[PDB]
């Protein structure tokens, strides 16, 4: 249904905020990228990298969690028979405190995710020990995919050639276990996509395109997502949000996640004051700064220009 | 007649539930692997004096009786002669077995018969008649009744895995068989769940025994 | 608008194994992996020493009331009992029992009990059965490593009466060629095929030039005994084996009744079987001393003795001694 | 903390965050990750210089997720700007 459950009005503010926060909408770009990603996951076709770009807030993390959950439930009917068979593994890269990216931390965090026993103690049967342990764990536990969120933090190295050596280490990890690695990150990842033939052949590139204001179809889609967000806003009265579509697009750049968090802020502000409708000044209170929007627009424009290679 | 034998064991131990079919069958299969694959085998109900809580107190005449072809006894005798088994947390012991013949009688009886997909009494009578013709047997079908006269149903609780399934059956009394057909009935039986402690047929006096109480 | 509303709730998959679910190699064959080799393989797969993994996970489940972290900094013997140790851990001893139980619980696997002889507890006497020191066939290890195959120690190598590898016809070697010392089966770090002390190699093309026919019956019988346990599908019943032995004794007695000369060949085994049938049946029987010679004189393989039912065993015995009986 | 050297010391920041966050009564026995961090007789946790900074960071992560504070306040945050590499400002902010 287009409307939120009607008994939520009588429920406290926390319940309404929860219903709004765990609610997510499927816009055409998100569902298309979801189908493409799962088609590539089901049939890797010899490609070991599924690099996914996107603006800050297009829904990369949400798509990652959705794919993890759906693959988990797809595999669920057979995990009772076969143990040590973790369906999917998804971890987030850590920006390094030091100047260069740390790989011991990466390996030990991956081991922590796989519930490896006695990680700290370890041994080297010959960070080589941690790398070998991760390789063996990936071989035996048999994960279907391996998401690595925030892949831009991989290239936190002062050496231009070691920038691709990070992916070389990841690739050497991948081959001896044959586990798909679908990295997710911002437009900073574009300097890692197709460097060298090894990363140019076995890498499939998916672009989480945002909703640009040029194509009338994308403008109509943005208006429709505004309409469905308005109809799913848990308020006593439904505020008219489609009219200020230009204002909503100005401070969100078409990023649906930005719209979601901004509307969450406005809804929480209204609920704290026990209001029944959303005013323009309510949106103006929690709108993003003009300089911030300019900076993210510059970044995504540069990323789109770099990715515009045909 | 003598071409089939009823293996009898003097059984002693703790008191036993009155719907103990799967319990004793599983215990016996635990202490006798070949029992799990045989075909023409069946177990007679275990006699005794019942209790108030739907449990049976084993007596001197209480005994485990197994119906088997005489050409398969050496596959069962090693694993049961003098052997003991556990039903849950209860210990049960079997003595040296003795052999009893398959005697014909004018009328027969079965304590519990189950055929898949038949719960009402009328269709149960029809199905028992169908199996009755399939064996080349002649007789009349009657259902043992409670004090109320209602046909008496008995229930078998198969506790397979975590779950447990319910199968309901009737007591069937068939008379006017002619001794050859009577023997054929006692040896074949009706219901199929003879390993499940149901389908064995007995002379008609035990029918009176069960109808009194 | 769009009516699709996704839900990202977790799915709560069943609990995963604490340790990797490594398959045991050649289960049901005369070359099954020993429990010690399986422990070392699991340790190698986890990039941990066998000792370290032991007190990391097996010790808290074995040693019930101790501080697990305080257990992490000890010697393997505190829980394994190196005062005994020996390749006899592969047998039917109590620590073997609890170790197998803990391992099967950790990986929720259902075949580790076949990697030992606890299925024959109360059936086969423990003494005079397993070597005190580690043994290996260098040809087997060299062939396995050259063929990029998994290195392991078969159960047969752990027995005193198995000294030769039928595949390579090579006498088992109990001493490391480099350090000159004899390896204990359990150690801090003893990967299969490696010298547990000097880390030297133990796989070389060693030729066996002895009379292997003398021990052939013993080694083949023990191999059949190991290979048959996983195929039974149940825990063996002691009186089943006792009554099979009694049936063989009756067949022997009938054969002697038909032919007097066979008494000269079978008197000692007749007396031994009679004693074994007069002593308590729950008492285990000496494998190599009693059962293997008994089935040998009966011209029956250990596989046939422990696998076939009473009807098949009786028929084959009657045919073997040309008796006219039919059970 | 304004650092004596030209580089912001993330190890000191991590250990000070851990010691400041971990000051409730002694009843909470959280059993943090990494072997190098534990309580003491007086209740004030101790961290040895042997412990590497990333492990201390991971312990801080575990402590923060377990305690779950509403907000982490950092005063005079401009001290994060004491570096030598020009691009290192982005690295510091990315670490935070
Ligand atoms: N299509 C959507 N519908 C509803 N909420 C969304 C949608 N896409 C994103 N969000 C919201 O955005 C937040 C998740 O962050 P999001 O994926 O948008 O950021 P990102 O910049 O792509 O990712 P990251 O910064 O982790 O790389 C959540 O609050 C989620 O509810
Ligand atoms: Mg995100």
């Amino acid at each position: 249904s287009t409307g939120f459950p009607l008994e939520l009005l009588t429920r406290p503010a926390t319940e309404r905020l929860a219903y709004f926060e765990n609610y997510t909408v499927a816009h055409p770009r998100l569902k298309e990228v979801y189908e493409i990603l799962m088609r590539t996951i089901a049939e890797p076709a010899g490609a070991s990298f599924i690099f996914v770009y996107g603006a800050s807030g297009v829904g990369k993390t949400t798509l990652r969690l959705r794919v993890e959950q759906k693959l988990t439930e797809l595999a669920l009917p057979k995990l009772e028979s076969d143990r040590a068979r973790v369906p999917v593994v998804g971890i987030e890269a850590i920006a390094p405190e030091s100047r260069y990216f740390n790989w011991k931390e990466y390996y030990t965090r991956a081991l922590i995710t796989l519930e490896e026993p006695l990680i700290d103690h370890k041994f080297d049967y010959g960070a080589p020990a941690l790398r070998r342990a991760l390789e063996n764990a990936l071989i035996h536990r048999h994960p279907d995919v391996f998401f690595v969120d925030e892949a831009q933090h991989f290239g936190k190295v002062a050496s231009g050639y070691k920038l691709q050596d990070q992916l070389d280490c990841l690739k050497s990890l991948a081959n001896m276990t044959g586990i798909l690695h679908c990295l997710l990150g911002t437009y900073e990842l574009l300097t890692f996509r197709n460097l060298s033939g090894q990363l140019s052949r076995r890498s499939v590139d998916i672009h989480f395109r945002r909703y640009c204001a040029d194509s009338p179809e994308d403008v109509q889609a943005f208006k429709s997502v505004l309409l469905t967000f308005q109809q799913h806003l848990p308020l006593a009265e439904t505020p008219n949000l489609v009219d200020h579509w230009e204002y909503f697009y100005e401070r969100t750049l078409g990023c649906i996640g930005t719209l979601k968090d901004w509307l969450k802020r406005v809804l929480s502000d209204a609920l704290d004051r026990e209001a029944t409708t959303i005013t323009l000044k309510d949106l103006q209170k929690r709108a993003l700064s003009v300089a911030q929007c300019q900076k993210m627009f510059k970044e995504i424009q540069e990323g789109e220009r770099q990715l515009s290679e045909t | 007649s003598e071409e089939y034998v009823d293996l009898t064991f003097k059984l002693r131990g703790a008191p036993i539930p009155l719907d103990n079919g799967y319990l004793t069958y599983a215990a016996l299969s635990r202490i006798c692997p070949p029992l799990h694959e045989l075909k023409s085998i069946g177990i007679h109900p275990i006699a005794g004096i019942p209790t108030r809580n739907n449990l049976l107190e084993l007596t001197a005449q209480s005994r485990l009786k197994i119906r088997i072809y005489h050409q398969q006894i050496p596959l069962i005798y090693p694993y049961l002669a003098g052997q003991a088994f556990h039903i849950g947390q209860n210990f049960y012991q079997l003595d040296i077995p003795d052999y009893k013949p398959l005697i014909s009688s004018e009328s027969v009886y079965s304590r519990l018969v189950i055929i898949k997909g038949f719960q009402d009494s009328t269709n149960f009578i029809e199905a028992v008649q169908r199996q009755m013709d399939n064996l080349g047997i002649q007789g009349k079908i009657e259902l043992l009744t409670r004090q109320d006269g209602t046909p008496q149903r008995r229930q078998l609780t198969i506790n397979k895995e975590g779950k447990q399934f319910k199968v309901r059956g009737f007591g069937v009394k068939i008379s006017e068989l002619n001794p050859e057909d009577s023997l054929t009935l006692q040896e074949q039986g009706i219901g199929g769940k003879r390993k499940m402690m149901c389908g064995i047929f007995v002379p008609a006096t035990r029918s009176k025994e069960e109808e009194e109480t | 608008i769009y009516s699709e509303h996704w839900s990202l709730n977790p799915l709560e998959i069943p609990q995963r194994s604490r340790l990797f679910s490594l398959e045991p190699v050649a289960v049901g064959t005369p070359y099954a992996e020993s429990l010690s080799s399986y422990l070392h393989r699991l340790a190698q797969a986890h990039c941990l020493t066998s000792e370290k993994l032991v007190m990391g996970e097996i010790a808290p489940l074995i040693l019930k009331d101790e501080d697990k972290s305080e257990l992490l900094s000890k010697n393997l013997s505190h829980l394994l009992g190196n005062s005994d140790a020996k390749p006899a851990i592969n047998g039917m001893r109590e620590m073997t029992e609890k170790l197998v139980t803990v391992l099967e619980e950790l990986t929720m696997r259902q075949d580790l009990r076949f990697l030992t002889l606890l299925s024959w507890k109360g059936m086969i006497y423990d003494k005079g059965l397993f070597r005190n020191y580690r043994a290996w066939c260098p040809c087997c290890c060299e062939e396995w490593m050259q063929k990029n195959k998994t290195i392991y120690e078969p159960l047969s190598w752990s027995f005193k009466d198995v000294e030769f590898c039928l595949i390579h016809k090579q006498r088992l070697i109990e001493e490391c060629s480099h350090c000159g010392a004899r390896l204990p089966v359990m150690a801090r770090l003893s990967p299969a095929g490696f010298c547990s002390r000097c880390y030297g190699w133990l796989g070389q093309e060693i030729k066996g030039e002895e009379e292997i026919e003398k021990y052939r019956v013993n080694i083949q019988g023990i191999s059949e005994l190991i290979a048959l346990t996983p195929q039974l599908g149940y825990k063996p019943i002691p009186i089943e084996l006792t009554r099979k032995l009694q049936l063989i004794l009756l067949v022997f007695e009938q054969a002697i009744g038909k032919d007097v000369k066979l008494l000269g060949d079978l008197g000692g085994i007749m007396e031994s079987l009679r004693i074994a049938s007069t002593t308590n049946q729950s008492q285990p029987y000496h494998l190599v001393k009693l059962i293997i010679p008994v089935c040998e004189k009966a011209k029956i393989s250990v596989f046939q003795l422990f696998g076939s039912d009473f009807k098949e065993l009786g028929k084959i015995l009657f045919g073997n001694f040309s008796l006219e009986l039919k059970l | 903390i304004a650092p004596e050297s030209r580089y912001f010391n993330w190890k000191e920041y991590y250990t000070r965050a851990l010691i400041t966050l971990e000051e409730p009564l002694i009843d909470h026995k959280f059993d943090y990750g990494v072997r190098g961090i534990s309580r003491d007789n007086f209740g004030k946790i101790n961290v040895e210089s042997k412990v590497v900074a990333p492990a201390l960071r991971r312990a801080l992560e575990n402590a923060l997720i377990h305690r779950h504070p509403d907000v982490f306040f950092v005063d005079e945050a401009q001290h994060f700007g004491k570096v030598a590499s020009g691009y290192k400002l982005q690295d510091q902010l990315d670490c935070l």
